[PDB]
């Protein structure tokens, strides 16, 4: 398949022993201790990293197979991780910790954003039409994972998604507040004329490979079921908002959304009705392999969510922490406030290998992979 | 005219209204049983039969219900026998200018939604809706005209099995205001009950929504307005209520028939 | 199984977990 | 041990009671459906699989129905099958040491009788006693003892028209976002301010009953768990107040 | 011990009788409620309930049902529950020794048939047997012992409609003889129409069979018999009556089993 | 013309009376279904199709009903849809010239009042008055004039179980007089029931209150005096009655209103 | 113009037919429901109510019921609100020129009677006749002419026991062809069971009669019929069925008209 | 032991199987009626007498209920009288391993599942499941072992219209296979109306979904299995179906009670 894809990463950063420290200052120290180890910098990739609302950024160069989208995201993890290394080796260093996540379970947000380039003849309300239910049910199978319900997380539970508690608004342009499940913001940095940009900022930062792989080869493919017309208005939902929140916020995947026609439906029933259009849309063109595999690592992934989510707990990012976190409620007979499930929540982003709780899951083999560590180490110093 | 029909579970209310806009007023009003299998033929007898000389003038005709079957014949029996006549039929979840934010728009029933913007239409701020029929319903509108859904409870009635305990010699009892809460006799007590405690029960689901819904409280200014047909009974004995409107429903019609126009 | 995984991850955790969760304060970004 | 039956329109309550006078406690109860038309054998079939052991163990029986037909059933029951231990039926309007000062005595049902005897004997003072079973009943009693009625008033249900019915327990919040929620919402918040009104009326009207007054509010009754989180003029919750009442009979009738 | 079932549209009554001829007398007996639907399982816990210790002491089963369905389940439960023990079930229409002297034989219902069979056995004349249930059964059995046929008329209840109009609040009314066929309030108003009129109505019937009907005439030695549940409070009022058996239909039973085995 | 309307409880009777005094006649009735929840403008089309022309010539309207809420009902319609004509509406225990010798007079039902004045007023001595409604009611008015009290026994019917029990192949079974008493098939039985049994049972009724009520003996002038609609069809087949009045209601409906008026 | 009448259990049709012979046709129609306990003069009005003007114009009258009381009614209504025009009441199993070669001709609806002479005039050959109303009623009616009798099945509905399950919260399902057999919820399942099920339950029957009735056979030909209000839903699913007739019974009535005329 | 209880709306099952996974057989079975308003002590009493003394031998219990109410009770009872027994009680849209691709899995009662899970379990490959209760329940099942949906139609009876009108002399038709689809009495054409007509909705359904549903065809290998009360009396006359597992259910229970032990 060939459609342009980039991403966008913010990354949470701290110093522990250092409760005053200025982001500001940790992430151009961070951002500057990188550009230094190798010589707004452009990296040897063509990524960008650089600082934005007081995150150290890193973007992705621009890929049309979303296998090469997930590797070049693992490897601005990677970068990351190496330039913690090169700031904490200075002697008299505070040591600074990175997280790719998007909270800090306060009331703070910060986001990763999808790039996708579409064509300029095709009508937004298609766009907003046709995308919205599939991008409001598309976290049971991309969230990330979250302790703590609602904006400032003052009630106890686990939702499947970062974000959901600070999308407001159906359709909206500022990413720093008021977002929307669509964004409207057009600049394509390229032929207007003809090609337009869209901007996706409802999704969790993934650690999982298959999480990121399928949140942008699905988006790609439904966004090809919009340009070329196939008909989506059966599934346009009552309250798209609303039904971020309920969605995210019931783990067990048995809760239902009101579509405007009044049928109730599962984020899973709205994932197979997006996957057997998109099925159908491919089998009526030539032969595209990359396409098929992403039919049938989506159609897999549906399957075991319905039969139980653990399954997916060596494949998906929030059936991973969900483990995780039950293990150790059961153990220690914890309750959802409990500040260790926090910061077990938490350190499973953290970007170092020997001490990320991801990390650890992949080194021990309790998570799969779809790349190599030898292609992201390649990626951290080649272009796609 | 306007010929305005409102179909509950239980009764039907068929009103004539004259005038546009603000200057709408309910000429003539009837109050039938709802026969949830009545025809389409049968229907056009009943309606013609009540409204006698004013079929040849009517100009347009509104109609919700709560019984799905009933709105289906109403439909058939306006097509066939008033043809010429403009028709607005209502459905549950319908778009009439008031968001429906509730899990299912659809399964809002017309009722609740028609009394909800003719009392915002009327008041133009936040709003609770007190129903009268069948069941009672307390409906919730925000200061910005948003439906905020509410509660249903039973309607105001003597208890059901008292009064099959009492047996035919002495079938219910009157729904009747008595002398004092402390009844002292068995009819007494049933109608203390019945009036009194319908009373609490309104007033206490008022005054919940008031101390836990934020936008509703003492402090904030509410229109609670009420509306039905057992409405004039409980009136006295509540303490929350401060408007009566018996046509509400049918203002709602004819405001959803001039915007669908 | 996960009696093995609970301790592996177990020993990895951070000390003082309430302490440390309470000093993890971001700017919000996009 | 002694067996109490209380006999409701819609369900009966059975319980096997030790001890005598203060010492009385309820050691074992059941709850089961009432059939206005069941027979004496079919009745002792049900009451002797209930008690098992403690049939050949029992010292007395007291029995009050609010269904005539039934407490005609049970009368013939215990006669035929416990013949050798005593029995105390009561009937509508019947003195059990509490004046009945209302307009006919003898139509005043003989569950209001008993639980408003029970309360003023724990508590000995102007008592408000509310039962919720199929109807909500709001009885008085004055200081000195007596019955000065109430108020009878529907059960705690979720509205009719609003065909399985739909569960009865407390919704999230008074304003539902779905017809479920909106019925439970109805059921359990309207039913709690109806009886908060009516007792709030009562102190308000009734003289002797203000709020400067001393007045115990107690409730009973298989749904007043469920609403008593919700009531804000209730005071105490006495869960065997009817089978205490049926053991104060029995003891005053022996 | 013989178990006899004679199940009828409303109460099911269970008898045991020991001894065999002249010598059968019913040593034990309960009524319960018929339950149309009852299944195999449940019956056998009420008669297990029932009888008790005697379940291991049963020689046959004889059983009768007005009822099909229940009929077919106590095939079932006997088969099952007591497979050692012989049965006999009677149908409609049933050859018991007295002839069926009717249009259609299979119409008769068997408790007529087996009341018939008993009340000729005990009398050997013309009989007139009244039998007082859900409905009461007049049933007229000739000089040689033949099943003439008869009358069913509504059983003894108090007007439905005034029970119905009575309501909740004043409680049901119940059956029993008041002071005066002039009732002065509602209640014994309804008992003198339900004891005297039924009372009336039997004598009626009994009467008009005599007047009209070969061979039953006040000239003639007819043995005039009762049984059912409600007949003791009627046979004080009757006068045509003479005898009242209350296990008529159990020794009729009795004597179908023996007659089949 | 008066617009008389009796109301029991499953039948309505409605008639138009032409005449003052001795003069006065029935010249028009209808007989229709009593809907006990039957709201005030229903009614009003019902009646207005039933009287036709006649409307705009009524000088007067009586009514009574055993029903109280169709009561509430008559009184709403007569006051809207023929507030020009002037109205007597009866309640139970209503003074109308007969005292009532019972123990609580109001709640003795209008119908057996007013068909007990009529009887009166036609015969001027001791009566025993008859109604075949869905009760059978039987009241006794003394020498001097005063209502006694009475019976009240079921309406004439089927057995409702034997009907229940008959099933839904086989049809219903109509009330008619069966060739005889003895029937020869489940029809002829029913049949015979209902017809001579009710016949027995008010033939009882009636010789009970002769034989124990003083004044009413055989050797008292006494009319026993019968209405109704099934009266016909148990007519024949009754002894003790010697009058048939089938406006008997109606008659004493138009003298109250002419004692009020 | 000849006015025909059709009562079925649940609902009646009624007709206004002009012409002759070939030349009949249905000119007007009317569905109203069938209550069984009308009375002569309810069912006036209503009737006089649908045909208006049309009252004045008739020239005969035509009727069948299969609920015995309502024809009895439309008889006295008929004998008093239109005593000029001739009428033809059709009874059970009534000679009509089509013989009824069954056990007991006295006992085949009306109904089925009229729809197999309608059918076999129309096409005059082997036929199979598929009446769907309250009851899906398959007749059968050979080459000669002949009733050779036929099945009774439940008419089309949702299943009964899931509908009385779903709760008042969820509102009723809607008798309606789903997108696909495989019902993805509860509505879908539902009205897949009703609409193919039923097509499933027609196909079968006429099938099997094909199958083992001799001359019904695949090489012989049989016209298959259908008629009722709900075959238009239903017919777009079999494939069995050659034919629709709307107003099979109305000609049906017409035929017998003439035929006794 | 383990004791599972499956409650149906009309009738539950109750049965003891003994062994363990493809060992595990039904020892014993019984069924009773489902009361929507048991309570938990009385469940106990009917739960008691029918296991006998193998109470004391249970080591665990499987439940589950189509009745909400039912299901709250019986673990009730089970937390009171066995209290030292595991228990497994299922509600609607369990995760029993079986994927439930549909819109909504909450509405999908466990009895589907339950049937669903253990024809998947026996068979290994593509099935349908037809489940003969007070529904007829036709559930798909991939050759994957997914659950695709299905229909719900009313289950096998007689005409309840006909039943309804047969009237009390002749309830029951008792539901038996006639001699001919073509009946030639009321009783034939309704038994052959049920019988044939509800064998030709299963087979058309059944058709239906091969027809039209991927993976179904003709040549694929396609488990078809009827389970449910009524079953064996259909299963001569289909042709679609090509086993009966009496017992399906309570396996199906006990692969759930395994699975989650």
């Amino acid at each position: 398949m060939q459609r342009i894809i980039g991403t966008e990463v913010e990354y949470g950063i701290s110093s522990p022993s250092d409760p005053t420290a200025n982001p500001i200052l940790t992430s151009t120290q961070a951002v500057l201790a990188y550009a230094a180890a190798a010589g707004n910098m452009i990296l040897t990739n063509g990524a960008r990293l650089y600082v934005d609302h007081a995150h150290p950024e890193y973007s992705a160069p621009e890929c049309t197979d979303p296998m090469d989208a997930v590797i070049w995201d693992k490897a601005g993890e990677r970068v990351m991780e190496a330039a913690a290394r090169h700031v904490a080796s200075v002697p008299g260093a505070a040591k600074l910790q990175l997280y790719k996540n998007n909270v800090d379970g306060k009331g703070a947000s910060y986001g990763s954003h999808e790039n996708y380039l579409m064509s300029r003849q095709t009508p937004f309300s298609a766009v907003i039409a046709g995308l919205t239910p599939f991008m409001v049910s598309r976290q049971v199978v991309t969230g990330s994972g979250r302790v703590g319900i609602g904006p400032s997380g003052d009630e106890p539970g686990f939702q499947l998604s970062q974000r959901a508690d600070y999308i407001e608004v159906e359709v909206g342009l500022e990413t720093t507040l008021k977002r929307g499940i669509i964004n409207t913001r057009d600049e394509p940095h390229a032929d207007a004329d003809k090609y337009r940009r869209l901007h996706v900022i409802i999704g969790d930062a993934n650690l999982a490979e298959t999480s990121t792989y399928l949140k942008l080869g699905t988006t790609s493919l439904v966004l090809d079921l919009i340009e070329e017309g196939v008909d989506l208005s059966d599934l346009a939902l009552a309250r798209p908002v609303h039904a971020v929140h309920v969605i995210s916020r019931d783990p067990s995947l048995r809760a239902t959304v009101a579509l405007a026609d009044g049928r109730e439906l599962t984020a899973l029933a709205l994932q197979r009705i997006y996957l057997d259009r998109v099925a159908k849309l491919v089998d009526s063109r030539d032969p595209d392999p990359r396409a098929s595999h992403v039919i049938e690592t989506w159609a897999n992934v549906l399957d075991l969510l319905e039969r139980d989510p653990m399954e997916c707990a060596e494949i998906l990012d929030w059936p991973a922490k969900l483990r995780l976190l039950e293990g150790f409620r059961q153990r220690e007979n914890l309750t959802w406030q409990a500040p260790r499930l926090h910061l077990v929540d938490l350190q499973y982003s953290d970007v170092r290998l020997d001490k990320g709780l991801y990390n650890r899951l992949v080194a021990r083999g309790s998570m799969k992979r779809l790349v190599t560590e030898q292609q992201v180490l390649d990626a951290v110093e080649n272009p796609p | 005219m306007l010929l305005a029909i409102d179909v509950r579970n239980t009764h039907t209310v068929v009103g004539l209204l004259s005038g546009m806009k603000e200057h709408a007023k309910v000429v003539q009003q009837w109050r039938i049983r709802t026969e949830s299998e009545v025809t389409a033929d049968e229907l056009a007898l009943t309606i013609d039969g009540l409204i006698g000389e004013d079929s040849e003038r009517l100009t347009g005709t509104a109609a919700l219900s709560t019984v799905p079957s009933v709105l289906h014949e109403v439909r058939i029996m306006l097509d066939q026998y008033w043809p010429s006549v403009p028709h607005v039929l209502i459905e549950p979840g319908v778009r009439t200018g008031i968001p429906l934010l509730v899990d299912n728009p659809k399964e809002v029933g017309a009722d609740r939604i028609v009394n909800c913007l003719a009392a915002y239409d009327r008041f133009r701020k936040a709003a609770i809706v007190v129903d009268f029929g069948s069941s009672i319903c307390v409906d919730v509108v925000s200061a910005k005209g948003e439906f905020l859904g509410g509660a249903i409870a039973p309607g105001v009635q003597v208890s059901s099995d008292a009064a099959a305990a009492r047996s035919a010699a002495l079938r219910r009892v009157e729904l009747a205001r008595p002398r004092s809460v402390v009844g002292k006799n068995t009819v007494e007590c049933m109608q203390a009950g019945a009036v009194f405690g319908f009373a609490g029960l309104v007033d206490g689901l008022v005054g919940r929504i008031r101390e836990d819904v934020s936008g509703f409280s003492v402090d904030h200014d509410v229109a609670i307005v009420a509306t039905g047909h057992t409405a004039p009974l409980l009136l006295p004995e509540l303490h929350t209520v401060d408007h009566y409107d018996q046509h509400l429903t049918l203002q709602g019609l004819r405001l959803v028939f001039e915007r669908n126009l | 199984e996960t009696d093995d995984l609970l301790d592996e991850i177990d020993d990895v955790l951070e000390e003082n977990a309430e302490d440390f969760v309470r000093a993890y304060v971001q700017k919000g970004g996009q």
